[PDB]
């Protein structure tokens, strides 16, 4: 898991050659895309949509004593039936 | 030059030029700092699970 | 004239399709940057051809010889017309090419890794 | 009660005083100590100031 | 207190008039400051330290 906040700030941007006619309208396009919210849609779509993913004592902390108690009860029953059968015979 | 917390928007980029953002921020939630809640009536059973 | 879009292979940003071998063209690629480039091309109304950078490096100046590598080098030396890839905005890249407004903000973050015994009631005392 | 009493540790150093807030600390209104606190660059003395 | 992460992504930038010679130097100065780490120092000073 990622835990906490981002230690610093960076970013990913579209890179174009120095002095190109494609810079200003690609910048306008990416800003319009961000304002239209489709950029967040893409982020959620491939980070989460195509993803693949108390204080009180629990019973598991004391299950062993329950097992021991039930085993003792069973052994006591076994002893009682053994004694009964022996006395009857 | 404008040196202040100005949000970079499409219209502002249409009229003026913005440098790369010197500090990033977003929409988040502010709630009152939590305080110790009054214990329930049957709170003596809390140490052991139901 | 078609515009060459130079990209570095990196998930989720771009990936190889499971059926990439039989397919041809930009359909061989799927990823974050290809969808972003599709939106840009639709906005500007131009056809684009996807190409992966040959050396597979993000880009770093080598002070001994002063030759750019990676997508920044492809853009500077005319091999590429626009780069749509997870390229960090830094000083060295800024002085040589134009960075658009950052489409994805990020930063350094911490990643961590995220059943008692049956006879766990005997732990307080040694065996 | 006893565990909390054992856990408390008396302030024996500057940063123990600084990070904590329950017990206040002060300095002269005008003196070399006040100047040192003002024109300091270390983080601890900075947040103390 | 602030709870949870940021819902959206936005940034604050320095604005410069269209067709001016200060835009590019201001932009590269902002990136050099961010890469150097002065900006995080200023933010920590003015938000947390003070």
């Amino acid at each position: 898991m990622k835990v906490g906040g981002n230690l610093d700030s960076k970013g990913y941007d579209i890179a174009t050659p120095k002095g190109s006619s494609l810079g200003t309208p690609v910048n306008l396009a990416v800003l319009k895309l961000s304002e239209q919210g489709v950029l967040d849609k893409l982020k959620n779509k491939w980070w989460y949509d195509k993803g693949e993913c108390t204080s009180a004592l629990s019973l598991s902390n004391v299950a062993g004593v329950f097992y021991i108690l039930v085993g003792g009860l069973g052994l006591a029953m076994l002893v009682a039936l053994i004694e009964f059968c022996y006395k009857s015979r | 030059i404008a040196i202040a917390p100005l949000t970079i928007t499409l219209v502002r980029e249409e009229v003026i030029d913005f440098s790369k953002p010197f500090m990033s921020l977003g929409i988040s939630i502010m709630i009152k700092k939590p305080q110790k809640s009054k214990p329930g009536v049957f709170s003596f059973l809390d140490p052991l699970a139901y | 004239k078609t515009v060459v879009v130079t990209t570095i292979l990196e998930s989720p940003y771009v990936m190889m399709k499971k059926n990439h071998e039989m397919l041809e063209g930009n359909e061989r690629y799927e990823g974050y940057c290809v969808d972003l480039a599709a939106e840009i091309a639709k906005h500007c109304g131009f056809k684009y051809k996807l190409t992966i950078v040959g050396d597979g490096k993000y880009g770093a100046r080598d002070a001994d010889t002063k030759i750019w590598n990676g997508m920044v080098g492809e853009l500077v030396y005319g091999k590429a017309d626009i780069a749509i890839a997870p390229l960090t905005i830094t000083l060295v890249r800024e002085e040589v090419i134009d960075f658009s407004k950052p489409f994805m903000s990020l930063g350094i973050s911490i990643m961590i890794k995220k059943k008692p015994g049956v006879f766990s009631f005997l732990d307080p005392l040694a065996y | 009660f006893l565990t909390v009493e054992r856990m408390v540790s008396p302030i024996e150093s500057a940063e123990d005083l600084s990070k904590q807030t329950e017990i206040a600390y002060g300095t002269l209104d005008s003196g070399s100590t006040k100047e040192f606190f003002r024109r300091s660059k270390i983080a601890v003395f900075d947040k103390m100031w």
